[PDB]
């Protein structure tokens, strides 16, 4: 006609643009299995991905569990604390995600008003959910695992076979 | 990948995602 | 010095071991590819993600191929931080997608990959046993008959 905004479709456009991206790189499984060593592997990581399904859902159910009391305890603090941490439900969301893998730091429970009684009851929590949740969970699952395992044998090439037919089957007809 | 780095490749990749719908 | 072994396995306590080592080096050369066949898909997406903010976020991170290497392999062990995913600009849009696609990284690929490996590797061994004894003595035997000839 003539001769950077805040919510622009052009950024959304890259954002889904990346997981679409990252999406089609992971679709190769389809033509993994044709080959010779690496069909059961592939199948023991779909079996393995079927298992850890129940586990992962108790281990959000104990996250919520922890992560409600953890908003609740610092509800009335906006603005207290050493970093801006368990303040609103996202950031509560944030550290109690990035503290599984010990990247989130202690120093996000210490505050600056003095209220020491708060202080320990939060480093308590902190503490008993970090214990419970990790190990506890950690161990249940690879003790789990190795218990599935241990049962089924000698198998693994029936189902790397039966898959390579599947996959193989598939280009006769049409 | 080539197109990640640095019109034609856009219109290419639409027409292959087209083709795969 | 990474040269020794050739003069270990002649000792007793010291052959099964180098072994074994050998045996799972074998085993996990596979699992080295897919996990660096998944390492690739995912960082080829950070890279295009964060290719259009050179200044823009809290580190030097996510700028160069080279960098998103650095940053996607000292991840793997708890040495990279967090804050390698925050921005300047507000963007927050952006900003969630990256975090959500580095959390999901992480998780899939450290955890899944590790417990495939571990019980992978126990299964490798419950199949094979008593036979360490035969192959130490297999490897002792071609150690010590190679210094008979000239």
């Amino acid at each position: 006609y003539v001769d950077w905004l805040p919510s622009d479709p052009q950024i959304i456009s890259e954002g889904l643009y990346a997981i679409a991206v990252v999406l089609s790189f992971s679709r190769i499984a389809y033509i993994l299995p044709a080959n010779e060593s690496f069909g059961p592997l592939q199948i023991s990581l779909g079996r393995t991905v079927k298992d850890i399904f129940k586990f992962m859902v108790l281990f959000i159910m104990v996250f919520f569990a922890f992560m409600i009391g953890m908003f609740i305890l610092y509800s009335y603090y906006l603005g207290a604390k050493v970093n801006a941490a368990f303040t609103t439900v996202e950031e509560s969301f944030k550290t109690l995600f990035w503290s599984i893998f010990g990247l989130s730091e202690v120093t996000s429970v210490v505050l600056k008003y003095d209220h020491k009684f708060i202080e320990n009851i939060g480093y308590v929590l902190y503490g008993i959910y970090n214990v419970t949740m990790v190990v506890v969970l950690l161990n249940m699952l690879i003790a789990m695992i190795n218990s599935s395992y241990q049962e089924i044998e000698d198998d693994s090439d029936v189902e790397w076979k039966f898959a390579r037919s599947k996959l193989w089957l598939s280009y006769f007809d049409d | 990948v080539f197109n990640a780095s640095d019109t034609w490749t856009e219109m290419l990749i639409m027409v292959w995602v087209l083709g795969m719908m």
